[PDB]
């Protein structure tokens, strides 16, 4: 019955401000330093910065340094990351720790569930679906879900039918500021022609399902 | 003119142990005839005594290991402005 | 600060007596821990004060230290065991973490499945076109994907993605798109895609033409 | 730069928090009887000069052992050990000095004694006032008055509640500071790290502030550190009922907090027939007044005044550091006449601070009462006079920001809360001046 709940994550513009909430259940608040280490998407973690409750003592991140600011309401029982002056970089899930209690500072016991937070100067945009054919003993076929912002986007083939093969892979960022995925499945070169494939797109941000069929071409 | 001091809480006093304070402008040779004459009048009592330190530079006067029946002996002393019972003090 | 782990990906299989390597950035004392992230999930303690095994965490996990150089082990290796791995650095002022340790699940080594995609009729009308060359189901995830246009080598024009490790048939897939204006492509005919892989005879090329 | 001496138990000095920050002593006076012995030191010394959680990150600490294993000292131990401090400060002296002692005895004449005279030649002495929930006034060195005395505040500001016991108070306690579950180095291990309480937590917690501060500017006041510690202070954070309401006129409703780097004036109470209440030797006394629970003169004493009040009274003087300063008093006896007894600061440039009354730069007082007032010149010193009537118990009036309550008084007890002028009674007309650079 020990928790760190994560709050206050979202989209922020390029040089704006965001302000974070760690609410912490079930332990003796001021007791306790509460850490923030955020995470960029494919890296690894980084630690920002800590706080000491009681004493309101605090160290952040060189990195962070100037720019973010922790605050602790002991009465609401909260901790708060001032995020201002933000970059591209800090696009970043945010997880804020409680220390064990003993031995070196910056042992992390307990672990928020972490509150995304993307920073870019980009507006919601809905992908536009291309197909991959195959013939430019087996013969994949897939889509092109490209240029979309944020995230995410399901993509499900046959609303729920076909599992096997689909390897729907990672949305990667291109140097437009936008999403480009990759979802394709694995079919007998034999049976080109003879079943139908459509892969639907479900991009809940800007409420679009575009649905595309993938048939072959001649050259 | 001369004062005896100890602890208000009772657990806290150490007696047997006392620090002689003289006046302001005592200078240690003096201090050190004031704890010879106190050794030497209180060995005339048969009452033996231990000057444990002779303070200078912050405080004129000396630290004795005595008992208490020489209290009288010690502020009747000369130089004496008071002295005061060796108390605990303790971590906070 | 740097904190060094290594290796930063390693392969086994169940029951494997796995170590993971670490190097704290100076003297440290036993100020290290090691903690492990699920993909998708909150990190969770294993090990801190360098050997001192955290409430139950299974007693597989070991933790070893001197100042400078520390090492997990993880002694009879487990389906949830499979997991990236952090290192970190608990001392006074100078705290970091190391890059991470994936604990991967070593299989039997097979050949990809190579696909080139040229870009679609609707995709080029709107000036812009995408070169797709997939690769399915391949160990190890190490692959080299070269971009060849009339035999000359590309930069700085091709992204790749990497699929999350199979559960069924536990290998990995590949789908690099090499993006460029409609303008530079109405000058080429041949657009290979020479892939590289250890489980490859020799490098095969998938090629079409405009 | 500047050292913070620590009078306390035995130190981890290997601890990675406070490696070759703190040195350590040849000084060892404890009374008869391992990591618990380095403990309650290596914590304090962390709170000052530690590398990831000290107040004074920096800070150069040297060590005096005076408490034993359980944290039992003697009088004469803290003596010896201070004296130790002054006999170094003639050998090799060292630049601004800030001692910490962590500790608390009884009431003790000489150890007053010798934090005075230690504090005259200029050091800067930070005490704990005590974790027995009482009076700090009946403790050493928290008595001692040219010692900085702290009481100790929880994670809420509010008064630590140590056990059945907790923070002492009273008119010696110069401030509060955060006291309870304090994280600092931990002797357990080289980078352990643990949470501690008591007023000791609360005194190296502004012993490292002073150490601060002298960082900045070495050249600065005890007298000079200790207004500033005051003026930067958060003020009413503290409810005033976790103290007895005897106790709680007299206890400042201070909490520590570092000063960033102008008049400043301190409330100065005194012990409850004659009552006296004086001001450090570099301050100005620019206004005096008095209170009874039921129902004052401004008199020269070695070329320094003095506030004297006449069950009993608080003489209430307030202490101002006030640059290159000619200041008088004037008395006017009785006049008996029905327009008042009055007295003005006859010279030019010369602004009236305060009044005091006992039986435009004018005091008026009651026609059987004679009148003194204080006159100041000093350069470029503005003097306002803000009043406040209702038609009670306590009125208040208060200084705007950018002026300092140099005189609080009731219209024909009263006293000065911070830069508020606060009148007690059972048109209640309260007066204050305010003054300026």
């Amino acid at each position: 019955e020990v928790q760190l709940v994560e709050s206050g994550g979202g989209l922020v513009q390029p040089g704006g401000s965001l302000r974070l909430s760690c609410a912490a259940s079930g332990f003796t608040f001021s007791s306790t330093a509460i850490h923030w280490v955020r995470q960029a998407p494919g890296k690894g973690l980084e630690w920002v910065a800590r706080i000491s409750p009681a004493n309101g003592n605090t160290n952040y991140a060189d990195s962070v340094k100037g720019r973010f600011t922790i605050s602790a309401d002991t009465s609401k029982n909260t901790a708060y990351l001032q995020m201002n002056s933000l970059r591209a970089e800090d696009t970043a899930v945010y997880y804020c720790a409680r220390w064990i209690g003993s031995r070196e500072l910056y042992i992390m016991d307990y672990w928020g569930q972490g509150t995304l937070v993307t920073v870019s100067s980009a507006s919601t945009k809905g992908p536009s679906v291309f197909p991959l054919a195959p013939s430019s003993g087996t013969a994949a076929l897939g889509c092109l879900v490209k240029d979309y912002f944020p995230e995410p986007v399901t993509v499900s083939w046959n609303s729920g039918a076909l599992t096997s093969g689909v390897h729907t892979f990672p949305a990667v960022l291109q140097s437009s500021g936008l999403y480009s995925l990759s979802s394709v499945v694995t079919v007998p070169s034999s049976s080109l022609g003879t079943q139908t494939y459509i892969c639907n797109v479900n991009h809940k941000p800007s409420n679009t399902k575009v649905d595309k069929k993938v048939e072959p071409k001649s050259c | 003119t001369a004062t005896f001091h100890r602890c208000a809480k009772d657990p806290w006093r150490l007696p047997g142990t006392y620090v002689v304070v003289l006046k302001e402008e005592t200078h240690l040779s003096q201090s050190e005839r004031t704890a010879r004459r106190l050794q030497a009048q209180a060995a005339r009592r048969g009452y033996l005594t231990k000057i444990l330190h002779v303070f200078h530079g912050l405080l004129p006067g000396f630290l004795v290991k005595m008992s208490g029946d020489l209290l009288e002996l010690a502020l009747k002393l000369p130089h004496v402005d008071y002295i005061e019972e060796d108390s605990s003090v303790f971590a906070q | 600060i740097q904190m060094t782990q290594s290796p930063s990906s390693l392969s086994a299989s169940v029951g494997d007596r796995v170590t993971i390597t670490c190097r704290a950035s100076q003297d440290v004392s036993t100020a290290v821990a090691w903690y492990q992230q699920k993909p998708g999930k909150a990190p969770k303690l294993l090990i801190y004060s360098a050997s001192f095994l955290y409430s139950g965490v299974p007693s597989r996990f070991s933790g070893s230290g001197s100042g400078t150089d520390f090492t997990l082990t993880i002694s009879s290796l487990q389906p949830e065991d499979f997991a990236t791995y952090y290192c970190q650095q608990a001392y006074p002022a100078l705290h970091t973490f190391g890059q991470g340790t994936k604990v991967e699940i070593k299989r039997t080594v097979a050949a990809p499945s190579v696909f080139i995609f040229p870009p679609s009729d609707e995709q080029l009308k709107s000036g812009t076109a995408s070169v797709v060359c997939l690769l399915n189901n391949f160990y190890p995830r190490e692959a080299k994907v070269q971009w060849k246009v009339d035999n000359a080598l590309q930069s700085g024009n091709s992204q790749e993605s990497v699929t999350e490790q199979d559960s069924k048939d536990s290998t990995y897939s590949l789908s690099s798109t090499l993006t460029l204006s409609k303008a530079d492509y109405e000058k080429h005919k041949v657009y290979a895609c020479e892939v590289t892989h250890q489980g490859l005879s020799s490098p095969v090329t998938k090629s079409f033409n405009r | 730069l500047v050292e913070v001496y620590l009078l306390d138990t035995s130190i981890q000095s290997d601890h990675r928090e406070i490696e070759g920050r703190v040195m350590v002593t040849d000084f060892e006076n404890v009374p008869e009887e391992a990591s618990k012995c380095d403990s309650h030191g290596t914590h304090l010394a962390g709170v000052v000069s530690g590398r990831d959680a000290g107040v004074a990150k920096g800070a150069s600490m040297r060590s005096l052992r005076v408490l034993n294993c359980q944290g039992k000292g003697t009088v004469s131990g803290t003596l010896i050990g201070l004296e130790f401090i002054r006999k170094s400060q003639l050998v090799q002296p060292v630049g601004p000095l800030v001692v910490l002692l962590p500790l608390a005895g009884g009431y003790s004449r000489v150890l007053n004694a010798a934090c005075q005279r230690l504090a005259r030649a200029g050091v800067v002495l930070v005490t704990a006032a005590g974790n027995f929930r009482d009076d700090a006034c009946l403790y050493s060195p928290a008595s001692a008055p040219e010692v900085i005395t702290v009481g100790a505040t929880n994670a809420q500001d509010q008064p630590v509640t140590l056990g059945t016991l907790g923070t002492n108070f009273g008119r010696c306690v110069d401030l509060f500071a955060p006291g309870e579950d304090i994280i600092g180095a931990s002797s357990d291990c080289s980078t352990c790290f643990v949470s501690q309480s008591g007023t000791s937590q609360a005194a190296a917690h502004v012993a490292g502030i002073a150490a601060m501060m002298l960082s900045a500017e070495p050249e600065l006041t005890l007298a000079e550190l200790r207004q500033r510690l005051i003026h930067f202070s958060a003020k009413d954070v503290i409810n005033e009922a976790w103290f007895p309401e005897d106790q709680r006129v007299l206890t400042p409703n201070l909490v520590a907090a570092l000063p960033p780097s102008q008049l400043f004036c301190r409330t100065v109470w005194s012990a409850h027939a004659t009552a006296i209440a004086r001001c450090a030797p570099d301050e100005e006394l620019l206004s005096c007044s008095s209170f009874s629970r039921s129902g004052e003169r401004m008199e020269a004493q070695g070329g320094k005044l003095v506030c004297r009040a006449h069950e009993g009274v608080y003489a209430i003087a307030r202490c101002c550091l006030l640059p290159q300063a000619n200041c008088s008093v004037h008395t006017a006896p009785p006049a008996e006449a029905s327009m008042g007894t009055r007295v003005h600061c006859h010279q030019q440039g010369h602004v009236l601070t305060g009044c005091s009354s006992h039986w435009p730069n004018q005091c008026v007082g009651h026609r059987e009462a004679s009148i003194h007032a204080s006159c100041c010149h000093a350069p470029g010193l503005e003097c306002k006079v803000k009043e406040h009537g209702i038609p009670q118990e306590q009125v208040t009036v208060a200084c705007e920001e950018g002026w300092t309550l140099t005189g609080c008084s009731a219209l024909p007890g009263a006293y000065a809360v911070d830069n508020t002028c606060v009148v007690r009674s059972r048109a209640v007309t309260a007066v204050a001046i305010c003054c300026r650079s």
